[PDB]
DNA sequence: ATCAGAATCCCGGTGCCGAGGCCGCTCAATTGGTCGTAGACAGCTCTAGCACCGCTTAAACGCACGTACGCGCTGTCCCCCGCGTTTTAACCGCCAAGGGGATTACTCCCTAGTCTCCAGGCACGTGTCAGATATATACATCGAT
DNA sequence: ATCGATGTATATATCTGACACGTGCCTGGAGACTAGGGAGTAATCCCCTTGGCGGTTAAAACGCGGGGGACAGCGCGTACGTGCGTTTAAGCGGTGCTAGAGCTGTCTACGACCAATTGAGCGGCCTCGGCACCGGGATTCTGAT
């Protein structure tokens, strides 16, 4: 049969997801998560369906921006593979806590 | 009820600039935000300027210098000329 | 003409920009040229962007500007991009850019 | 009905797909959990704030606008949803 | 010789309230004043948007309150609100 | 006054003046200059607290900017708050990265 | 003139910075960096002066500039 | 005798983090400020507090910067800071492009 | 080198629903005239800033010399990618129920606004000590041996 | 570790400028008191949010095998740190001179406030043409032989 070499499908997928704009996290899991976190702040909250959608839009943008700057951190340490420690450096530098 | 929007003006200007081109519900919406963002941004920074200079009123001088702080060069420059033009025009008519 | 917009030779509603500036607690009082100026600056920018979005639309073969088109527009323009350096456009996606060291040799 | 463990709804493929739009080619295994941790600190901020606006507006329903205001607060301004 | 204001003297009075046998420098005093104005704007400004967002024309202790809850870290806010709700009721005692 | 009537040291009058003239809203409640003056008073105390502490710790009867910085940056909650403020003449906390230390 | 930002001075800052070992090209890099910083801060600053119709840039223009730029500074009349 | 390369380095770090005094001497700096401003507007005067404010703002900034720079050096298993760190530091801060 | 298949790129047809248009209704802007105070301008005032000068003194500099770090190479070990099959629950579009937002409607309370009277807060005054300055001693190192 | 050896901390004597505290004028706050409109509250409808179920399947999970990257070891060459003596301009203390900013009093141009008047702009409704979806076919290139 046939087998694409390692890193070949990665590069493909990058190009895929960089052409499109549709959300990457699944819609339903996402909602469940947001309801949880919010419940544990105040019980008995409802959401405008578009308000979930807002948080998701905002969440993905952030993580995609994140991966961006993480990825630069890997490439800084002459690596090609992203690692928690990379993420960590990006957040220290962004001045996140 | 009435939800006011820059949807007509944004259309107008689009039709002025790309006459055979439509805009989607979301895109319009986006546009609509952009106008509001820059409005506050300018408006607010003009408001600081009145305040800083013990002054009670926001005049286009304020709105102008607000623009010079807020916007990057080529954008700011054009915008300024663009704006002080409409003042002039508005005075005369 | 009646419309203050027309006196100003503008598309943006100078009356609306005047109402908002007052119901907005930026100052006691508002000049009469400040709305005009602002309404015009707002016009410049929506134009400056719609110009680039429509071009963005054209290349992607399209009659209708959808957010990807605004996004492409914004992050390709050094200057617009900086003005909106902290702004998520819903459905914007990202610019196609793949780092060198990840490319096969 | 009770809600538990939902962060694990953020499956590994997804956390992957995002990294690809992000221009990452090679993902270390210990990334997935960190990303979940991070997304959590993230939502715990936008919703701590969204919700405050909702409490202040004396409401039992969180609106697209409370979200959008929260984001703006934390310098993550979002276009597309009102504001 | 213009009469420019500050919070200097109240800072002191509060300094005495916490550290009776301790003093301050001019250079630190401005910092304490800068600090106060900065905090004032941020709370006031948040309060301001709150009103607007809610199609309402008045900045009350309630606005000022939630503003604080958006501007302050979990614990620091907690006390603030406390001290805030306290000083209010205590003031509405007297008249 | 009203500082008295609210047990506050911070000028409850001043504050009401500033809220009105500083263009935040059309109208301004009576509780608010009181609520806020208190929160300003609370926080100025928390800082003066740990800075003073710091001046004791650092063996001085008078607080200079440093003692503020030390108080602030060492406090997890206060350092956040002033996460974007450079304090004049504050210096930095001493931190010397591990792998830089001799073996 | 810019090059008046002495190597030793830059060395000191990096020491307060926690920095132990310094490459040679840093020094010049520091300089462009510092220049960019002042320019932006002074561009904003001056704009305030020009708008206050003054021939003398104040501290408050500076202070206002830093706020604009998210680099708030305390102790010059906040 | 002789101190082992990098041991006064550690000693100076200790010294400067203990002190709050400004590190660029006032007058070169002062002349740098006047130069940069003349480019924006002619025939100008600066309040002596205006220059101090600038100086405090600039130094604190650069120190902050060296901190974050130095972390990228370390991220690359290095110990010497290099222009390429600064670039990554500022890139991630979002200062530079 | 040559060959296969896998994925993407592109093609036409295709069926659906959103943007764009038309029509009519109402609310926010226009118009016009008053009245009052902000701001502008001119006239004087003194304060802050710029300038130039010269003394000792630290800081900048420049080179010297060697060491330890950066960087490039190599090799090993292993983890993370790809694929295929099993498994799980997202998504879709089905309806059913009522909580809650949003629109409405009336009374009155709280605050803005005016005035007149009263000390809290400010510039400015001095005398005083907390603390910058240090010189000799006490210690807590670092490097050589 | 143990050497003597730096350079650093700690000390206790004296000196000096900013602190802190008091003088007293004044301008912002406060008490009195009128006026009304923002918003509280209670009543009423009508969206959209939750919930709940199965038909469908695209996505997720899980294991398996090995390719190629993380990283550990090293080995060379040099780009920095250390540190003497060698060159500059930073700084301090002193006086001189004025541009410019600060304050003051006057007049009118301009902007809020108010009322009566109406099409700009909105929602509500309507239609079809841009484009999303299905399915077939040719173009590329990667990896196996
Ligand atoms: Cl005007
Ligand atoms: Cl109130
Ligand atoms: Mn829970
Ligand atoms: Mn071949
Ligand atoms: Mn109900
Ligand atoms: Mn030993
Ligand atoms: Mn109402
Ligand atoms: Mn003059």
């Amino acid at each position: 049969p046939h087998r694409y070499r390692p890193g070949t499908v990665a590069l493909r997928e990058i190009r895929r997801y960089q052409k499109s704009t549709e959300l990457l996290i699944r819609k339903l899991p996402f909602q469940r998560l947001v309801r949880e976190i919010a419940q544990d702040f105040k019980t008995d909250l409802r959401f405008q369906s578009s308000a979930v959608m807002a948080l998701q839009e905002a969440s993905e943008a952030y993580l995609v921006a994140l991966f961006e700057d993480t990825n630069l951190c890997a490439i800084h340490a002459k690596r090609v593979t992203i690692m928690p420690k990379d993420i960590q450096l990006a957040r220290r530098i962004r001045g996140e806590r | 009820t009435r939800k006011e929007s820059y949807a007509i003006y944004v259309y107008k200007v689009l039709k002025q600039v790309h006459p055979d081109t439509g805009i989607s519900s979301k895109a319009m919406s986006i546009m609509n935000s952009f106008v509001n963002d820059v409005f506050e941004r300018i408006a607010g920074e003009a408001s600081r300027l009145a305040h800083y200079n013990k002054r009670s009123t926001i005049t286009s001088r304020e709105i102008q210098t607000a623009v010079r702080l807020l916007l990057p060069g080529e954008l700011a420059k054009h915008a300024v000329s663009e704006g002080t033009k409409a003042v002039t025009k508005y005075t005369s008519a | 003409a009646k419309t203050r917009s027309s006196r100003a030779g503008l598309q943006f509603p100078v009356g609306r920009v005047h109402r908002l500036l007052r119901k907005g607690n930026y100052a006691e009082r508002v000049g009469a040229g400040a709305p005009v100026y602002l309404a015009a600056v707002l016009e410049y920018l929506t134009a400056e962007i719609l110009e680039l979005a429509g071009n963005a639309a054209r290349d992607n073969k399209k009659t209708r500007i959808i957010p990807r088109h605004l996004q492409l527009a914004v992050r390709n323009d050094e200057e617009l991009n900086k003005l909106l350096g902290r702004v998520t456009i819903a459905q914007g996606g990202v610019l196609p850019n793949i780092q060198s060291v990840l490319l096969p040799k | 009905k009770v809600l538990r463990d939902n962060i694990q709804g953020i499956t590994k493929p997804a956390i992957r797909r995002l990294a690809r739009r992000g221009g990452v080619k090679r993902i270390s295994g210990l990334i997935y959990e960190e990303t979940r941790g991070v997304l959590k600190v993230f939502l715990e901020n936008v919703i701590r704030d969204a919700v405050t606006y909702t409490e202040h507006a004396k409401r039992k329903t969180v609106t697209a606008m409370d979200v959008v205001y929260a984001l703006k607060r934390q310098g993550r301004t979002l276009y597309g949803f009102g504001g």
